[PDB]
């Protein structure tokens, strides 16, 4: 599913910038 | 046509209406923006409760002594400033903030130096950032994500009638204040410019194409960075994501987006007016500017003065304990003020 790859892609935590 | 007389002729009015607001607006924004205010108190009318965050300085949980109220206290030490060669960023943003003046902006109460450090007295939120109420409910429903993004357009609007280009939208910068409704911090990126600019700034979910291909670029990538935002409070996930910000800007510049099958087709047309990577075609950046994304369907019910005004009652309330719960306790370092007067010349302004 995209909710697991989303999961995969580990970043599902706060992103920072730049 | 769409609308017969009545409702054309209520919509016109409208919009000249805006237009009457965002004109004084722009003349009260100038004034502040002209002659800044400066030094408005002191470290010691403050008591030190808890350290909410710690790379140029901390953020602290502050109460000030005399009033009693809580404040969000931003503590920069202007050495690690000048040696991350911050300046420019940390004196802008404060400019800014003192300057602006809407019910979805975080606000600046107190600024203030000492010989170390810049304080930033803000606005306490107890309610915290829209990413942990997102990443826990896991996804907003229409309704709930549109009276956010509702906030966001207006508040866009009147930041780009300023001039002013935002650059960092996401739910980590929006916080959820006690009545529900949104107040956006973190100015850091945000720049003054009336044509283009160029830097390549933002967060790498969030960027338009035009910044990933290092074209010049205006305001039109706020509009770009509002259909993520869109995306993700109702899907839960951002539309382009992957293992490294490389794929990510792949994704992004490939005009592809993919929509859960849980999106109404109302969701799915404004998103791809404004995940359009031709600029010709993005909503916001049309002949009618803003009125494209004010007056598309998914936003028909969406009573514009009454957000502005947060007289709708917000979706949901964060649990109103103030008390740091909904942040993570850091190690409390304290704060020491040189006895020599550090990097005076560069922050005359602040």
């Amino acid at each position: 599913t995209t909710y697991a790859d989303f999961i995969a892609s580990g970043r599902t935590g706060r992103r920072s910038a730049i | 046509g769409h609308m017969g007389n009545a409702a054309a002729a209520k919509k016109g009015s409208e919009q000249e209406s805006v237009k009457e607001f965002l004109a004084k607006a722009k003349e009260e924004f100038l004034k502040k923006w002209e002659s800044p205010s400066q030094n408005t108190a002191q470290l010691d009318h403050f008591d030190r409760i808890k350290t909410l965050g710690t790379s140029f300085g901390r953020v602290m949980l502050v109460k000030h002594k005399e009033t009693g109220n809580h404040y969000a206290m931003k503590i920069l030490d202007k050495q690690k400033v000048v040696k991350l060669k911050q300046i420019e960023h940390t004196l802008n943003e404060k400019r800014i903030l003192q300057a602006v003046n809407f019910p979805f902006l975080v606000k600046l109460e107190f600024s203030f130096k000492d010989n170390s450090n810049l304080y930033m007295v803000m606005e306490y939120v107890p309610g915290g950032e829209m990413f942990s109420h997102l990443r826990r409910i896991g996804r907003f429903s229409e309704p709930h994500a549109r009276f956010y993004a509702a906030q966001i357009v207006l508040t866009f609007e009147y930041l780009h009638s300023l001039d002013l280009i935002y650059r960092d939208l996401k739910p980590e910068n929006l916080l959820i204040d006690q009545q529900g409704y949104i107040q956006v911090t973190d100015f850091g990126f945000a720049k003054r410019v009336k044509g283009r600019t160029w830097t390549l700034c933002g967060t790498p979910e969030y960027l338009a194409p035009e910044i990933i291909l290092s074209k010049g670029y205006n305001k039109a990538v706020d509009w770009w960075a509002l259909g993520v935002l869109i995306y993700e409070m109702a899907a839960g996930y951002p539309p382009f994501f992957a293992d490294q910000p490389i794929q990510i800007y792949e994704k992004i510049v490939s005009g592809k987006v993919r929509f859960p099958s849980h999106f109404s087709s109302d969701l799915k047309d404004l998103l791809r007016n404004l995940l359009q990577v031709d600029l010709t075609k993005r909503f916001g950046n049309l002949k009618n500017g803003v009125n494209d994304i004010k007056n598309h369907k998914w936003f028909a019910t969406t009573d514009w003065i009454a957000i502005y005004q947060r007289k709708v009652e917000a979706p949901f309330i964060p649990k109103f304990k103030g008390d740091t719960s909904n942040f993570d306790d850091y190690e409390e370092e304290e704060i020491r003020v040189s006895i020599n007067e550090k990097c005076g010349k560069e922050f005359t302004e602040f």
